[PDB]
């Protein structure tokens, strides 16, 4: 909180938002990148899935509303319908950010961000286990 | 080995030039449609759904395999 002021709301409305946010930077690109996007979106709910999925709760349920909450995407409370708001962190359901919603911190993200996606490069490239 | 196609060509036309008369309301051909409206239910894949964004992306799956089948054939 206090070092890192900079913080994300929400750890499940940042997700299905860069789902549609991406899906959108996908939806403005065609030929390959706009499914390069698109899956790299597509990796993102399962965060808030295996979340309410370990709450013995339907993920996909939880997920889609956020999904199903925006106009345009963000999280905030503010607009709790026209964009994200918050998660909960025993649910996966949208918790108000402020109240019981969730904020996460800058770099946190972005480095859980890029190495998956630098392990994703990563065995891409390994065609051979070659042996003697 | 030519000529069929060609007579299958004129039947083609007097089918959909006359089905340009039988209906006179048109779209836009080579599943041109079916494109945006794989995003306008991917938008209810967005907007609506409590769970079924999976059901709206599903069907909207459906949409633009013909184009494709089409192109990649």
């Amino acid at each position: 909180v206090l070092e890192s002021k900079s913080v994300v709301p929400g750890g499940g409305a940042v997700e299905a938002a860069l789902s549609i946010y991406l899906e959108n930077y996908a939806t403005s690109m065609g030929s390959r990148e706009q499914l390069a996007i698109a899956e790299f979106a597509r990796s993102l709910l399962v965060i808030p899935n295996t979340l309410a999925v370990n709450a013995a709760q339907d993920s996909t349920d939880l997920v889609a509303k956020l999904r199903a909450f925006h106009n345009e995407a963000q999280v905030n409370p503010e607009r709790k319908n026209l964009k994200w708001i918050g998660l909960d962190l025993s649910n996966g359901k949208p918790r108000d950010n402020k109240q019981a919603g969730v904020f996460e911190p800058t770099i946190v993200k972005v480095k859980s961000l890029k190495f998956a996606t630098e392990a994703a490069i990563t065995i891409l490239r390994i065609d051979d286990l070659i042996k003697l | 080995q030519f000529m069929e196609e060609t007579e299958r060509s004129l039947h083609d036309a007097i089918m959909i030039v006359r089905r340009a008369i039988k209906n006179d309301s048109v779209v836009a051909g080579g599943g041109a449609i079916e494109m945006e409206l794989s995003k306008y239910l991917r938008d209810y894949s967005r907007t609506i759904p409590g769970k079924q964004q999976l059901l709206i992306g599903a069907y909207a799956k459906a949409l633009e395999i013909i184009p494709r089948q089409l192109c990649d054939n």
